[PDB]
């Protein structure tokens, strides 16, 4: 997260870190055994780290739970990043508590200008890299489809939205992928991609979770 | 680029 702020430990209790011996993506806990992340975060060897704040220190409240299923959307296209959503089933249910909590899925899509909280342990620099220890947060609005499509012509599918700040300086960034964009208490986005981070006129692009709620539910229900 | 570590 570039231009964000330290969330505060466990203030984003649905935020998970996907760890493969290092944090590589975020995710969002959507029930005690399932995490939503980005399809492009798929890999083997995912350990979901819940309850994290400082991802480099065991502070307490962590739950590390291996992914037992990592379900990339069947129609994920790694070139276009359409359907950039993955469900991770935890090998065992997380113990939910105030610091490890699911986030609700949308019941409907969010509107342009809705303010959302985007969080993650991604790079905090728009140039170069600095990976934070603690979870960073960014309040960011959903942009209009027209602005999103203007920023990324031909690249924004119906399963994407832009959020953030065209003036630059505030965005999700590498390492935030897969993590949440929560708006009005609903997981409306998954950090997916963007041109750089926090670059002028290049807002973050996010998987539009509301398009996947049924798929999520159906996939969870069948797994 | 995707926002994973590493970006893709
Ligand atoms: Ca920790």
């Amino acid at each position: 997260i570039v231009g964000g702020y330290t969330c505060g430990a466990n203030t984003v209790p649905y935020q998970v870190s996907l760890n493969s011996g290092y944090h590589f993506c975020g995710g969002s806990l959507i029930n005690s055994q399932w995490v939503v992340s980005a399809a492009h975060c798929y890999k083997s060897g995912i350990q979901v780290r819940l309850g994290e704040d400082n991802i480099n220190v065991v502070e307490g409240n962590e739950q590390f739970i291996s992914a037992s299923k990592s379900i990339v959307h069947p129609s994920y296209n790694s070139n276009t990043l359409n359907n950039d959503i993955m469900l991770i089933k935890l090998k065992s249910a997380a113990s939910l508590n105030s610091r490890v909590a699911s986030i609700s899925l949308p019941t409907s899509c969010a509107s342009a200008g809705t303010q959302c909280l985007i969080s993650g342990w991604g790079n905090t620099k728009s140039s170069g890299t600095s990976y934070p220890d603690v979870l960073k947060c960014l309040k960011a609005p959903i942009l209009s489809d027209s602005s999103c499509k203007s920023a990324y012509p031909g690249q924004i599918t119906s399963n994407m939205f832009c959020a953030g700040y065209l003036e630059g300086g505030k965005d999700s960034c590498q390492g935030d992928s897969g993590g949440p964009v929560v708006c009005s208490g609903k997981l409306q986005g998954i950090v997916s991609w963007g041109s750089g981070c926090a670059q002028k006129n290049k807002p973050g692009v996010y998987t539009k979770v509301c398009n996947y709620v049924s798929w999520i539910k159906q996939t969870i229900a069948s797994n | 680029c995707t926002k994973s570590i590493p970006p893709c």
